[PDB]
This record gives structure tokens, C-alpha cells and sequence, in this order.
């Protein structure tokens, strides 16, 4: 079955957010989707549902009022719009397909909106070269450092998917600046530096920003 | 307005059994839902109906409900068995209701040394007259660490920062440290050197402007 | 003798919120535990009577309503709601003096395709009062005006209840059973 969610986002207090989730079939068909939020460190919510066949939703008392759940004319895509946002709102955002017996069976990826009056900001992106210290042999490590963005998050690949192995996402440091930076690092062999080309695929949804990064050996 | 109950925390040995209980009014009356959740990751029903397993979820894991207690048990623990376990149930007053989430942490795994990797900054970054040293730390356990940095060789006491570690897919930690610098106090050093402590020992890397 | 309490909550048929049908019971001996610890009802609510003692007593006449209604609307069947169920369909008193018994019956009265038969009153000129009953079916007009679909602004005062065995537990068919306790003076008639 499998749920597909929209992108991260970032909202001014006060405005508006709606997420869109997507049957990977094409339709919701008879069943149920609901709608589950956990702010950072904390459980889980529930904040209401729909079945998309019968057009009728449902809210939790808690969001009574400021959540409106839909669907589009054809029914194959729910939406979740939550009003008056607040940083007490910033949180992950997930739809689910609802079991028959009062439970939540397949859920989607989720989708991470932030609610803060802090501008948002792409990230810089740079090269981590590998070290010139192993030519022949061995293993090499290389990667992109991707310095003050804001909000979280960014996701990273490389050569677009198609290297996985060896590859490692470290997660951001927020620094005091109030602005994140991570870094991504892939482990080749020393070898194919000077047979194949390695890229960064930098994603950052919140500014609508993507990089891909060249990251060749530095030769000084 | 119903409200379900978990304990905070559980430890468990590997290879045991752990068992978490959710408390609630009559929820033997209720079909209870548990959900695993790993760092960072989207929960995962691992026991739906008090106690069926999904197609996929290892037998190890098993539901059982009755009078004000619904249980979740996991035979031979695994490593990768640390998450955070909610139990959930419906109400036809308070719709679907989470428990608060009980933490599963798995005691006596083995220390695992850390990895550091050091790079020294990018001359593309200097453009912007920044130039940031990175320190990554990885495949080590337990999951925690000090990092320090040197300048030539006294301690640094500026535009150091340091993340949290966190639990990497393979059961270990990584952590990583960032020193911001300007393209001129980068270049007047003689070297710059992470060091990072774990466990009473100490790994050290370093990285000078000329080195290339 | 023992009351017709199996032939209630264990009838074959159920009906509609809005056509809501009433059983009185009366000269005989009712044993409450029979559905005081059942498993079987995932509501079981009383009010001013509680549960536990229900045996411990005697009462004139118990009238018992049933009727079927969504998952969700289940809560509206209780004393000082609102909605279109509470406010059009049945409602109860505010010193309601009785038990409210529910339970979830998707493999009866939900459908693979899915059951539109059961339906609840969504239109009408003011709201009912406890126990008030409505079958009207007369075609509803914002002034009252009467009128005959296709006609601008006409609407059927009855909407269908979409009930499917794929949907979540809330949009789900529930039986309810209104238990009603009456304190007549006429001594008591039906007892533990
Ligand atoms: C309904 O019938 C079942 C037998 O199938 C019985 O166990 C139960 O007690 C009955 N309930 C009532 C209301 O008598």
C-alpha cells in the first residue's frame, strides 16, 4: 500500500499549514486515513481522520476548530490544514491508514513543519575532499558539509541515490547561532577516486533549495 | 477524557525478556495497538488486536490484554530492539488515545571504540571568510564523549560546537563537532587538532593549513 | 419469571437512530449481571444508578431503546449532548435516570460494498425532546415552505449511514440499548 507525504515546511505563528498524503495505489479505496503529530521528544496525537469514500471526517476535541481534514474531487489525496499555528505546534506530522479494529496499520514517511517567526534560510554547501594521504589502497572517506541553514531538515544522497554503501548522514548540531549545519561522508575505495565522480545531493525543503555538490580530490 | 499508563523506562539484558504494560479503565474491554518507534524513524505496529502479529514482526514479540492491563512482551531481546514502545486503544469518547511511551534500553552491549575523521576546511569556504573544521565521530559505545580542540597545541575556548551522540542504525553512536574559525586564524596556525574522549581514552587528530 | 432481555440486546434486527424503537419491560425479575460483566460492550454507561448495585433494586417499569448509530456518534448518547443525533434523533433527559449499553457490530451490519439502510434525521424545524421520537419524512425547507425535489432549495430531511467493513473503528455501525429505569408509585414489578 504505502503513503506518500508532502514535503518539510515552515510557518509564521499565527498562519496556516496543509500537508497532502497519497495512496501509493492511486486511491484511498474503503478505507480510513488518520492524522498523527509528535512534537519533538514527545508522544503521540491524534488529531483526527477521514474516509475518503464516504467524504465525512473527524476531529480530536483538542484540534476542534482549528483542523480541517479533506480530500480532492477524484479521492485520491487527503489533506490536513491546521489554523492559527503556534511553536507549540511544531511537529512531525504523519497519515495513516486505520485498522478495523481501532488502531493505525501503515503510516506515511511524515512530514516536518516548523512554526517559528525566524526566517528561513538555505544552506552553503561545501566540499569535504578526500585526503590526498591515501592514493593507492586501502579505503577513502569524502563528503559535503552543509553549513547554516534553518529549519531542519535536509536530506542527503549521493550520485543520486545510486552509491548507498558506505555512505553516513550525521545528525545536525544546532548552533548557537540559531542556524544548523551537518555533514555527509561516504567510505570508497582509495582506487575508484581517480575512476568515477562522487556528488552530494543536498535537499532542503523548507527554502526550497537544492545542491549538488562536486566533491573532487583536492590537488594543491 | 481516557488516558492509558506506561512506565517510563525498562532495562533489559540481552537475550531476556521484556515486558511493558499499559494500564487502563476496563482495557481488557478495548483492543489494544503497539506501536515501536526508533530514533528519528516513523512508528511501526508491531502488535494490533491485543495480540497479533503483522505479517513481517518477529514472533518474539506478543500482546496480551485483560481486566486493566494490556502487556506487550519481547522474548530474547535484541539490541535493535531499542525504542520507544507506545500502547494505543480507541474510545468512543476520546477517539484514539497513545500512551505516554515506555523507553526499552538493552543493558551489558559491548564498547565498541570510537572513529574520528578530521577535515580541515574548504578554501571554496573561505570566500565567504568563514572556514570550519569538521570532527565526525562514529562507531563507538557506550554513547557518550567528550570532544576538545587544540590550536598548535593550547586548548580552544571559541567557536566550538559540539552535537549530542545518537544511535546509528548498526546499535552504535555517532557525534560530531564543528570549530568555526576565519580564513587568516586558520591559516597563522601551525595545526588544529580534534581530540575526542570516550571511555577514558582519548583519540586525537590533526590537521595543519600547509598539509593541504 | 426472567425478562426479555435476550430477546433485546440478542434481536436479530435493529433499527434505524431516527425511527428508534421502544420495548417496555415489566412484571418480572432481571438479572443485570447477565451484561454487567460481559466482555461484549465496549459502553457501558449509567447514570445514577451505577452498574454494580443495579440488582440490589426494584423498579415500576424498565423501557428499553434501540438503534443504531455510527462509532462517532455513540458519545451523543448520553444526557446534555448536542448534534445532529442528540438534537434530531434521540435524545435524553438531563436527570436521566438509566444505563446506555453499546457495542460494535461490523460483521452484522456493515457490508464489503457497504450499507447505506440505516440513516439519521440531519434537517429539521427545532430539536427533540427526551424521548421525543420523529418519523416525519417530509421533504425540508429552510422556511418551512413545504416543496417537491427537484425544487430549489428541498432537501430529504433523512441521511444515509455509509457502513463498511474497511473503514475505522468510528465510522463503524454500533447497536445501542437505552436502558430506562421508571419510579412509579405502584410498587415495583421488576427486581433482582
Ligand atoms: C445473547 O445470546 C447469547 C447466546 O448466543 C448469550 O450468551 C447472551 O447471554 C445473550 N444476551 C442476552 C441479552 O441475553
Amino acid at each position: 500500500v504505502q503513503l506518500q507525504q508532502s514535503g518539510a515546511e515552515v510557518k509564521k505563528p499565527g498562519s496556516s499549514v496543509k500537508v497532502s498524503c497519497k495512496a501509493s495505489g492511486g486511491t484511498f479505496s474503503s478505507y480510513t486515513i488518520s492524522w498523527v503529530r509528535q512534537a519533538p521528544g514527545q508522544g503521540l496525537e491524534w488529531m483526527g481522520g477521514i474516509t475518503p469514500i464516504l467524504g465525512i471526517a473527524n476531529y480530536a476535541q483538542k484540534f476542534q476548530g482549528r483542523v480541517t481534514i479533506t480530500t480532492d474531487e477524484s479521492t485520491s489525496t487527503a489533506y490536513m490544514e491546521l489554523s492559527s499555528l503556534r511553536s507549540e505546534d511544531t511537529a512531525v506530522y504523519y497519515c495513516a491508514r486505520d485498522t478495523v479494529m481501532g488502531g493505525m496499520d501503515v503510516w506515511g514517511q511524515g512530514t516536518t513543519v516548523t512554526v517559528s517567526s525566524a526566517s528561513t534560510k538555505g544552506p552553503s554547501v561545501f566540499p569535504l575532499a578526500p585526503s590526498s594521504k591515501s592514493t593507492s589502497g586501502g579505503t577513502s572517506a569524502l563528503g559535503c558539509l552543509v553549513k547554516d541553514y534553518f529549519p531542519e531538515p535536509v536530506t542527503v544522497s549521493w550520485n543520486s541515490g545510486a552509491l548507498t554503501s558506505g555512505v553516513h548522514t550525521f545528525p545536525a548540531v544546532l548552533q548557537s547561532s540559531g542556524l544548523y549545519s551537518l555533514s555527509s561522508v561516504v567510505t570508497v575505495p582509495s582506487s575508484s577516486l581517480g575512476t568515477q565522480t562522487y556528488i552530494c545531493n543536498v535537499n532542503h525543503k523548507p527554502s526550497n533549495t537544492k545542491v549538488d555538490k562536486k566533491v573532487e580530490p583536492k590537488s594543491c | 477524557s481516557y488516558e492509558l499508563t506506561q512506565p517510563p523506562s525498562v532495562s533489559v539484558a540481552p537475550g531476556k525478556t521484556a515486558r511493558i504494560t499499559c494500564g487502563g479503565n476496563n482495557i481488557g474491554s478495548k483492543s489494544v495497538h503497539w506501536y515501536q518507534q526508533k530514533p528519528g524513524q516513523a512508528p511501526v505496529l508491531v502488535v494490533y488486536d491485543d495480540s497479533d502479529r503483522p505479517s513481517g514482526i518477529p514472533e518474539r514479540f506478543s500482546g496480551s490484554n485483560s481486566g486493566n492491563t494490556a502487556t506487550l512482551t519481547i522474548s530474547r531481546v535484541e539490541a535493535g530492539d531499542e525504542a520507544d514502545y507506545y500502547c494505543q486503544v480507541w474510545d468512543s469518547s476520546s477517539d484514539y488515545v497513545f500512551g505516554t511511551g515506555t523507553k526499552v534500553t538493552v543493558l551489558g552491549q559491548p564498547k565498541a571504540n570510537p572513529t574520528v575523521t578530521l577535515f580541515p576546511p574548504s578554501s571554496e569556504e573561505f570566500q565567504a571568510n568563514k572556514a570550519t573544521l569538521v570532527c565526525l565521530i562514529s562507531d563507538f559505545y557506550p554513547g557518550a564523549v567528550t570532544v576538545a580542540w587544540k590550536a598548535d597545541g593550547s586548548p580552544v575556548k571559541a567557536g566550538v560546537e559540539t552535537t549530542k551522540p545518537s544511535k546509528q542504525s548498526n546499535n552504535k553512536y555517532a557525534a560530531s563537532s564543528y570549530l568555526s574559525l576565519t580564513p587568516e586564524q586558520w591559516k597563522s596556525h601551525r595545526s588544529y587538532s580534534c581530540q575526542v574522549t570516550h571511555e577514558g581514552s582519548t583519540v586525537e587528530k590533526t590537521v595543519a593549513p600547509t598539509e593541504c | 419469571n426472567l425478562c426479555p432481555f435476550g430477546e433485546v440486546f440478542n434481536a436479530t434486527k435493529f433499527p434505524s437512530v431516527y425511527a428508534w424503537e421502544r420495548k417496555k419491560i415489566s412484571n418480572c425479575v432481571a438479572d443485570y449481571s447477565v451484561l454487567y460483566n460481559s466482555t461484549f460492550f465496549s459502553t457501558f454507561k449509567c447514570y445514577g444508578v451505577s452498574a454494580t448495585k443495579l440488582n440490589d433494586l426494584c423498579f415500576s417499569n424498565v423501557y428499553a431503546d434501540s438503534f443504531v448509530v455510527k462509532g462517532d456518534d455513540v458519545r451523543q448518547i448520553a444526557p446534555g449532548q448536542t448534534g445532529v443525533i442528540a438534537d434530531y434523533n434521540y435524545k435524553l433527559p438531563d436527570d436521566f435516570m438509566g444505563c446506555v449499553l453499546a457495542w460494535n457490530t461490523r460483521n452484522i451490519d456493515a457490508t464489503s460494498t457497504g450499507n447505506y439502510n440505516y440513516k439519521y434525521r440531519y434537517l429539521r424545524h427545532g430539536k427533540l425532546r427526551p424521548f421525543e421520537r420523529d418519523i416525519s419524512n417530509v421533504p425540508f425547507s429552510p422556511d418551512g415552505k413545504p416543496c417537491t425535489p427537484p425544487a430549489l432549495n428541498c432537501y430529504w430531511p433523512l441521511n444515509d449511514y455509509g457502513f463498511y467493513t474497511t473503514t475505522g473503528i468510528g465510522y463503524q455501525p454500533y447497536r445501542v440499548v437505552v436502558l430506562s429505569f421508571e419510579l412509579l408509585n405502584a410498587p415495583a414489578t421488576v427486581c433482582g
